[PDB]
């Protein structure tokens, strides 16, 4: 099982690692380089984080509308692999007896 | 029946919070973004950023926070990871959800046909049997009630 | 030889005979995202992924220990710079 509260912690745990690399690449980073770039850069990973917390703000929205029809649903697959399941183990039991017969 | 009620309406209020707080980020974001772009360089920008940045490192702490609380229904409930693999692509979530359903009707129907086949095919057989069978005919019987 | 009066077997539940949806209330959801609806008219386009559950922000998605102070300091240098 997968908790919602360990995908935020998990989540701003790798946000907040990011941001933390990319503050000290920024600091080591020699001077030369134009501001321009940088600040592009700080925007491209801020249009990033901001995509991932969407794919998060989906999530929750998602668990709002949601269990029911993915409870239906995964017991009607389990219902048809152990349907398929039954029907491999009927055919491999035929083989296996047949030597038998 | 007024417990779920009350513990449904309870998460749903606590997941209309969240989404709130995290559109509110988004929306932070972008304003973050955009400032960015058109930044002038003047200092009172400078202390705007410096807020604005404040603020969303708050926001986000406060977004953390409270999805730890063991008091927050929150944690109730896995995801999927066909949909996490379909998700990227563009659109609007309906054709994987219509598609995989018409494969679990399909399944459904195929199981309500057989176990009618299977049926009718033990009613013949123990029908024969009987018939045939006159003998046997008492177990025959059991074994439906064994079966049944 | 094996027919054994003490050996009863139930009826597996829940019945796959019986309408499976409705056995625990079900079909809220499942009327929701319903292929068609009563009439077997088509309700809503449907379509692949998650794109268009964030059309309403504000936006143009044409694709799809630590010192906060310090580098708000940082980056405000570099800024003014």
């Amino acid at each position: 099982q997968v908790s919602l509260a360990l995908v935020i912690r998990n989540l701003t745990v790798f946000t907040m690692k990011e941001l933390a690399q990319y503050m000290k690449t920024n600091v080591h980073t020699q001077a030369n380089e134009p501001n321009s770039a940088k600040k592009i850069r700080f925007l491209q990973l801020i249009i990033f984080l901001r995509t991932q917390f969407l794919k998060l703000y989906v999530l929750v929205k998602w668990t709002r509308t949601i269990h029911v029809l993915i409870d239906l649903l995964n017991w009607f697959r389990t219902t048809n692999m152990n349907v398929n399941n039954c029907i491999w183990a009927l055919k491999s039991s035929l083989n296996s007896m047949t030597n038998a017969k | 029946m007024n417990g779920n009620s009350t513990n449904n309406e309870q998460l749903q209020q606590e997941l209309a919070t969240t989404q709130d707080q995290v559109a509110s980020i988004i929306e932070s974001f972008v304003e973050l973004g955009v400032s960015i772009y058109d930044f002038p360089g003047t200092p009172e920008a400078t202390k705007g950023m410096i807020t604005n940045l404040q603020r969303n490192v708050d926001r986000l702490y406060k977004l953390n926070v409270r999805s730890n609380d063991p008091q927050s229904s929150l944690s109730k409930v896995d995801i999927p990871l066909e949909v996490v693999q379909y998700i990227e692509d563009g659109r609007n979530p309906d054709i994987y959800t219509r598609e995989f359903v018409e494969a679990i009707r399909r399944s459904n129907q195929y199981q309500r046909g057989k176990m009618h086949g299977l049926k009718q095919l033990r009613d013949s057989l123990a029908d024969k049997i009987v018939d045939e069978f006159p003998e046997l005919k008492e177990p025959v019987e059991d074994i439906i009630k064994r079966t049944s | 030889y094996y027919v054994d009066p003490e050996t009863t077997y139930t009826y597996q539940q829940p019945n796959p005979l019986q309408d499976l949806i409705s056995v625990y209330g079900l079909d809220d959801i499942s009327r929701q995202v319903a292929r068609t609806n009563l009439d077997g008219t088509k309700a809503v386009k449907l379509r692949k992924s998650y794109k268009n559950q964030i059309a309403d922000l504000s936006g143009k998605f044409s694709t799809i220990n630590f010192d906060w102070d310090l580098c708000s300091s940082v980056l405000s240098q570099f800024e003014r710079s």
